[PDB]
């Protein structure tokens, strides 16, 4: 757009300077030279206008790119959407010609099944009471009071153990077991 | 307000730009008065000229049905009810004096005279030139003091060809009007076009200010009178108030019908420039 | 409010500055190709919004969503939120209550042969219709406004779970740092509270509020944007008159060409401040998608552990309202 | 402006209705004397004649014969222009004056003409003409020149300060009776008009030459104003976009009987932006008018097919008919749709997530790899359904298989 | 640092055009109608 | 910059109103102050965006 601005003749009888001064008189020269200056004067007051916008937008992206180097690349994301679809397990960045390209490595499900599962698990006689962490406490395929844990983003039904189940305080809304306690009750 | 020429608008808000008068500017008040004894009972109007400027606007009647002095008792037994009367004007370019007593107003040259002829039936605009008659006690005498459209209780041209002399007379037009006891506007400007009238008697019922009778008269009026009237015999007539127009930005409002309804003045105050301003 | 989309103009430039007379199409053609220019241009700014209308809506895409739990409440009255179209009767409100005119789509151009709708068909310019539906964006809204049962809770968006709403009301209180002893001890006070704030929220829509100013804002922006385009039609930029016809009418072929050109180059500068404006409004667009990816990620499907963000106090619960 | 072009759902530009009739009204004006220019003697510059025409017609060829033009001089109008179209009123000052003192009459000059005897106005459009009534003319009419010709070279009062002549203004009339009224040039002399002293000046001069032709000056001002133009040159359908001339202004726009606005004293209705939204006429009845619109067409194109389909944005496809002659060459497939109807779809219940030509709301184009598009629709892909169990259990989903999924940004 | 706020300016438009020239008044109502929409905007930007 | 594009003649005779209104004919003052409110205008939009 630049480049080609300046072959307009914005309203003179020619684009070009030198024709405009062999062909007319000096007070015609005058106004053709002076409609020639306003339309370039205009481009060029466009072009700055235009760099300026490009300039803020660059100053945004910046702050984006900072943000997502040191949160998506220098460690691994826990918010959602941000660092990609799904959640996040690596980035990498690539150098590109006007900036970056970021490739965010995201745990994508594909297969899904329903399951119930319980707040927490106590033991009648001794209200102590356990809650899962980074998991559920699903019901078990064989029996209605044995409880298994499974992880929060796989289904696989494990023991119920120590290490995976952490002692709270006790509330109403926990089931209360009385037959075939897990080893943490047990 | 005058309203715009040749065009007509509806609920639309407009800058127009024109002659216009400014907000509340108390224009000159004249009243015309009943004969006391028999004999006419005027003011010092004839005797005092003012300046046309860019136009006059005038708010005819407008005090109709209320409770009037008249001028010649001031006891309020005798106090009436108004009646309406219309204005005897007088429009030059050249004033003077007359010259045997020195009384200002003589109107050298044409002059644009706008009588209310019959019993306020018709207006009538005769544009010439009016010259001292020699006759005794009257204009051109030594026991001249004004001279008064003396008329009758239900054309005062007779009236005022037996104070001037009628001649070199252009044109004379008559314009027909209705007997009425209601508030009117009457204007009166002039360009390079002619000198323009404009009156509120048009179209239904309202205050606006219509166009009417383009007068041919190119030479600049410069001054204006209002000659005295009187009307032989108790009675009280209402009053009318001239203010002068002015080259100022204004802003108007429409309606459904096509009238103007308010009006900005675009200056008066901060507010009003501010309202202009947005 | 976070205004995610700018207004989608399509200006025919030969229409604009012309009008249709062969005299300036000719004198216009002899002063640049201004026209192509300011086509592709605005051609770009309404792409890249369809763009970025789709990757918004790509974030407010759930896998899985509840349709029962609003309904499906304690003590809490979340009717301000439910589905039913699926628009919802906050949804309604809001959008009754902003005083925004219909944009006619499939039947405006009837209308407008037998305002700034109508002045569409004569001016030059045509406002297109939005990539999505009312419709649509009612069952992205409705889909992630169910999905709020357990988002915030152990599940970090790879599974779902499906609390009631007193039960994850509760478990976000908790976690804020009120004990459990506390809350089970007030079960219906803190509904109550919740009731009449939600109730103050639905009465709320007036002048005072500040963010249903900014919506007003925003569409009174749009439609000054779209009057400052047709009204320099008007202007006479120097010239005798404003209407190309009586210039040819008028004047002769040299005068006319100068008065053809000083129009020309007013409403060309009449089209390129709107291009750049709209290049402005585009950029601000696309912070407050950006905002708006953030805000809906943190505040809706999530619980927020960082102050000054999702509101002022401390965050427990945010649900998201389509705006005009 | 390129031959290779890509895909997407571009905007064309806008068709405009052509005229399908003509509409005319005069009111059947009279023919206003224009022979008062050549009636009575000829003006001196210092009591120059102004003469102002309302509510006529004239007829230019039969003016013209009568004169021959040396130069005119016209700035906003043509003559052209006062031969064919129509204005407000008519302001025709004329006034003897010769050739050799013609750039008196030129603007910024320094003469005394300018500034004591004619002070021509361009605050609204001009022409002054210089024309000679020749010898022959003259004698065919009763026009003559043997008035006393001068001018005033000097108007000045008891102060000593010369008093200008405004723009658009007769000669004062203190100077002007002055200067008549002395037989003689002089360049200083006393005056008393009617009680104040003033010093004038007198400079003569004569507008007939030896042949006997009287040379004229005549500065024509037409007047172009809002609303009927009632001074023309004598010359020789309901919802469509036809051409008029309802009281000389000419134009186009869509025609409606429509319910009265504003006072039918005032023939023309006006917005604020000086545009003519409606007219009385007589036997009473009033349409409102508007400028006839034109339809948004808009272009679905692809590259991989070479298939280019049609849009018409937000028209009702009736309407499409009555401006049926306005598109290109080429311009049926006759489809309803909620972006505006369309011509070159076949309408399909199929729905894609994702597509690459959207229409609008909710609406897509797809490929035809036929020869010709398809109408579907965006699907929204409905969530999993989770239900909330009523007891102290709740329902989870859970995976239980996955992939890596790469996004790039 | 960061750039929180703007300078506010208002800008008299037709003071600034015309310098207070009636001839030039008129001919700037002629040219158009600039300054009130550079006064609302030029205000919304200080309001905002 | 505002301030500075009052000094501007932008192609006139000089850049200030009073300078035209005193030396050339009414014609040529249209145009010179034409000119002069061109460019002030566009100070004023440039400075608005
Ligand atoms: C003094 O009293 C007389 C008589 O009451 C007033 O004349 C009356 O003025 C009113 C003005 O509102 C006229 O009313 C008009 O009636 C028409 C229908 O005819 C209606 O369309 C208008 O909107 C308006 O209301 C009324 O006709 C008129 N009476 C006569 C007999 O003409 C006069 O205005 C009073 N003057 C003052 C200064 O109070
Ligand atoms: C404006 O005025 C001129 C007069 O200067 C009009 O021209 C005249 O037009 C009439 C009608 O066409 C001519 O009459 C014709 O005469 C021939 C014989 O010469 C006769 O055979 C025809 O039947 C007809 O009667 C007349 O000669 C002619 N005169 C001149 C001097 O041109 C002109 O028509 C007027 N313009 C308009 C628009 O009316
Ligand atoms: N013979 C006679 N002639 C009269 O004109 C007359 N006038 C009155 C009363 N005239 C008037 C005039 C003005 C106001 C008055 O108060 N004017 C209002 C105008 C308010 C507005 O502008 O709307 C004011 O207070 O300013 C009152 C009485 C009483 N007797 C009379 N008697
Ligand atoms: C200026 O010219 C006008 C027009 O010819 C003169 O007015 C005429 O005056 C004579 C003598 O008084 C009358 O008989 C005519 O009827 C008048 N005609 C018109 C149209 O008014 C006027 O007298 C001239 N002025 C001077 C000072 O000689
Ligand atoms: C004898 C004239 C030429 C010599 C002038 C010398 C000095 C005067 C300088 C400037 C004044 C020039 C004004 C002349 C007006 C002539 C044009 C006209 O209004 O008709
Ligand atoms: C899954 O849902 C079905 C239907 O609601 C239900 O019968 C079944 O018990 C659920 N699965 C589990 C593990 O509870
Ligand atoms: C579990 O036991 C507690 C008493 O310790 C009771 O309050 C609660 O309701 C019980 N919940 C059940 C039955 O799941
Ligand atoms: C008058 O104009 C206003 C515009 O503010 C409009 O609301 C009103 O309906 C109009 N009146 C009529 C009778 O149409
Ligand atoms: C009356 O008019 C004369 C004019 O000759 C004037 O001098 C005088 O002041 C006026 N008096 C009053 C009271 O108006
Ligand atoms: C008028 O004035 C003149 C001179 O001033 C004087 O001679 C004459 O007597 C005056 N007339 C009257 C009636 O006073
Ligand atoms: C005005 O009147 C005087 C004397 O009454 C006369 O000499 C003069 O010519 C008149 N002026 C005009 C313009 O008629
Ligand atoms: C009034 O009427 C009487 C009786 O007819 C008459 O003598 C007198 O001249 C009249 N006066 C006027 C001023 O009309
Ligand atoms: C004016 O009214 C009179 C009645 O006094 C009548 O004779 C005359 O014809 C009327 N004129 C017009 C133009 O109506
Ligand atoms: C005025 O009225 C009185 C009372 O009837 C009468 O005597 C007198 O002649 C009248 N005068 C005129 C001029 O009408
Ligand atoms: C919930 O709120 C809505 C709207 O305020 C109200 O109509 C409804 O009755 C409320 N329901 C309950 C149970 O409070
Ligand atoms: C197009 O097809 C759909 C589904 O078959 C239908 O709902 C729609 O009404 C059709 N369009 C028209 C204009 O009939």
């Amino acid at each position: 757009k630049l480049a080609s601005e300046l072959a307009n003749t914005f309203g003179a009888i020619s684009a070009s300077i030198g024709d405009i001064l062999k062909r007319l008189d000096v007070l015609e020269q005058e106004v053709q030279i002076d409609r020639l200056i306003n339309g370039r004067l205009t481009s060029l007051n466009a072009f700055v206008s235009q760099q300026l916008v490009r300039s803020e937008a660059a100053a945004r992206s910046s702050q984006l790119a900072k943000e997502k180097i040191n949160e998506c690349v220098k460690a691994q994301s826990t918010r959602s959407g941000f660092c990609g679809q799904g959640t996040h397990i690596v980035s990498f960045v690539i150098n590109a010609p006007n900036g970056f390209y970021f490739i965010h490595v995201g745990y994508h499900p594909q297969d899904y099944v329903n399951q119930t599962a319980a707040y927490g698990l106590c033991d009648s006689s001794s209200k102590k009471c356990i809650a899962a962490k980074n998991g559920y406490f699903v019901k078990n395929d064989s029996d209605s009071g044995s409880w298994s844990y499974t992880g929060s983003s796989f289904y696989q039904p494990e023991p119920i153990t120590t290490f995976n189940s952490r002692f709270v305080e006790p509330e109403v809304t926990f089931q209360n077991l009385s037959n075939n306690l897990p080893p943490p009750l047990l | 307000v005058l309203y715009p020429v040749g065009r007509t608008y509806s609920n639309i808000t407009i800058t127009l730009e024109g002659l216009f008068p400014h907000q509340a500017d108390r224009g000159d008040m004249y009243v015309y008065s009943q004969s006391h004894k028999g004999r006419p009972f005027i003011s010092n109007y004839s005797l005092v000229t003012n300046d046309f400027g860019n136009g006059i606007v005038i708010r005819i009647g407008s005090a109709a049905n209320k409770t009037g002095s008249p001028i010649i008792s001031n006891i309020a037994s005798n106090f009436q009810i108004m009646k309406k009367l219309y204005p005897a004007l007088l429009f030059g370019s050249a004033v003077g004096k007359f010259p045997a007593n020195n009384k200002t107003g003589a109107y050298f040259n044409h002059s644009l005279v706008i009588l209310p002829e019959k019993c306020g039936t018709v207006i009538t605009a005769l544009y010439c030139v009016l010259e001292p008659k020699n006759d005794t006690n009257c204009t051109g005498s030594s026991g001249y003091v004004s001279y008064v459209l003396f008329e009758n209780f239900s054309n005062l041209k007779n009236s005022l060809q037996q104070w001037f002399n009628i001649k070199d007379c252009l044109f004379e037009k008559n314009y027909n009007v209705t007997d009425d006891e209601r508030e009117e506007w009457f204007g009166i400007i002039q360009d390079q076009q002619g000198v323009h009238l404009y009156t509120s008697r048009k179209n239904g019922y309202s205050n606006n200010m219509f166009l009417f009778a383009t007068l041919p008269i190119y030479d600049q009026i410069l001054y204006y009178t209002v000659m005295p009237r009187s009307i032989n015999a108790y009675h009280a007539f209402s009053a009318f108030y001239i203010y002068k127009l002015h080259k100022i930005n204004y802003m108007v409002d429409f309606d459904v019908n096509g009238y103007i309804t308010r009006a900005v003045d675009c200056g008066y105050n901060d507010y009003t420039q501010l309202q202009c301003s947005y | 409010f976070i205004e995610t989309s700018i207004q989608k103009v399509t200006v025919d430039c030969k229409q604009y500055v012309c009008n249709g007379f062969e005299r300036c199409e000719q004198l216009l053609v002899q002063y640049g190709q201004f026209c192509s220019k300011i086509n592709q241009a605005l051609h770009g700014v309404n792409l890249r919004q369809d763009d970025a209308t789709k990757s918004l809506f790509e974030d407010i895409k759930v896998p899985q969503s509840v349709p029962l739990m609003t309904s499906l409440t304690g003590d809490y009255n979340l009717s301000l939120f439910e589905a039913p179209n699926y628009r919802s009767a906050l949804e309604d409100l809001l959008f009754d209550k902003v005083t925004l005119s219909d944009p006619g789509y499939m039947k405006g151009y009837d209308e407008c042969m037998k305002d700034l709708i109508c002045a569409q068909y004569v001016s030059g310019y045509k406002v297109l219709p939005p990539l999505y539906d009312a419709n649509m964006e009612a069952m992205y809204t409705a889909s992630l406004t169910g999905s709020i049962a357990g988002s915030f809770w152990t599940g970090g968006l790879s599974s779902a779970a499906a609390l009631p709403f007193a039960q994850s009301m509760f478990y976000r209180m908790n976690g804020i740092g009120i004990t459990q002893n506390v809350l089970m001890k007030n079960q219906r006070e803190i509904a109550n509270k919740f009731n009449q704030a939600l109730g103050a929220m639905q009465t709320g829509f007036t002048a005072t509020n500040q963010a249903f100013q900014k919506v007003q804002d925003v569409v009174n922006a749009n439609a000054q944007a779209l009057s400052k385009l047709a009204s320099e039609l008007a202007n006479t930029f120097g010239a005798i008159s404003a209407s190309i016809g009586d210039i040819l009418k008028r004047l002769d072929v040299l005068e006319q060409e100068v008065q053809i050109d000083r129009l020309i180059n007013g409403r060309l500068t009449s089209l390129n401040a709107f291009v750049s404006q709209q290049l402005v409004r585009s950029e601000a667009a696309a912070r407050s998608s950006q905002l708006a990816k953030e805000k809906i990620n943190e505040c809706v499907k999530a619980q927020s552990t960082r102050s000054g963000f999702c509101g002022q106090g401390t965050h427990i619960v945010s649900f998201v309202i389509n705006a005009p | 402006g390129q031959f290779d072009m890509d895909s997407g759902v571009y905007s064309a530009s806008y068709f405009n209705a052509r005229s399908r009739g003509y509409y005319y009204e005069a009111a059947e004006l009279t023919e206003c004397d224009l022979d008062v220019l050549f009636k009575n003697d000829a003006p001196i510059i210092a009591n120059y004649s102004r003469r102002v025409f309302t509510n006529c017609n004239y007829n230019l060829t039969k003016l013209l014969s009568l004169v021959q033009v040396d130069e005119f001089v016209c700035h906003k109008t043509t003559p052209e222009a006062l031969a064919t179209g129509c204005y407000s009123s008519l302001t025709v000052d004329w006034f003897a004056l010769p050739f050799s003192m013609k750039s008196t009459l030129a603007i910024g000059s320094a003469e005394a003409i300018s500034m004591f005897n004619y002070n021509q106005d361009y605050s609204n459009p001009t022409c002054r003409i210089h024309a000679a009534v020749t010898a022959n003319v003259s004698t065919a009419l009763n026009f003559t020149a043997n008035a006393n010709y001068a001018y005033i070279s000097r108007c000045q009062g008891v102060d000593g300060k010369p008093i200008l002549l405004q723009p658009g203004q007769m000669t004062n009339i203190a100077c002007r009776s002055g200067v008549l009224a002395r037989p003689s040039d002089a360049d200083y002399f006393g005056y008393s008009f009617q009680g104040r002293n003033y010093y004038l000046g007198r400079k003569s001069y004569k507008p007939k030459t030896d042949e006997g032709d009287v040379q004229m000056v005549y500065v024509i001002t037409p007047k172009y104003d809002k609303g009927p133009d009632t001074v023309c040159p004598l010359k020789d359908l309901l919802g469509q976009c036809i051409d008029y001339d309802i009281h000389g202004v000419v134009g186009r726009g869509v025609f409606q009987v429509c319910n009265t606005t504003g006072i039918a004293s005032q023939i023309f209705v006006y917005d604020g932006f000086g545009n003519i939204i409606g007219f009385h006429s007589k036997n009473g009845t009033y349409y409102c008018m508007a400028p006839c619109v034109s339809v948004p067409v808009s272009v679905i194109y692809d590259k991989s097919s070479d298939v280019h389909a049609t849009l018409y944005s937000s028209v009702e496809c009736n309407h499409i008919k009555s401006v049926a002659t306005v598109f290109s060459r080429q311009t049926n497939g006759l489809l309803q749709t909620a972006v505006g109807c369309v011509i070159g779809f076949r309408n399909t219940s199929d729905t894609v997530e994702d597509c690459t030509l959207p229409l609008g709301q909710s609406l897509c184009a797809k490929p035809p790899s036929n020869n010709t598009f398809a109408l579907v629709h965006m699907l929204f892909q409905n969530p999993l359904k989770v239900s909330v169990l009523n007891s102290t259990e709740f329902q989870v989903s859970i995976p239980q298989n996955f992939s890596f999924g790469i996004t790039e940004e």
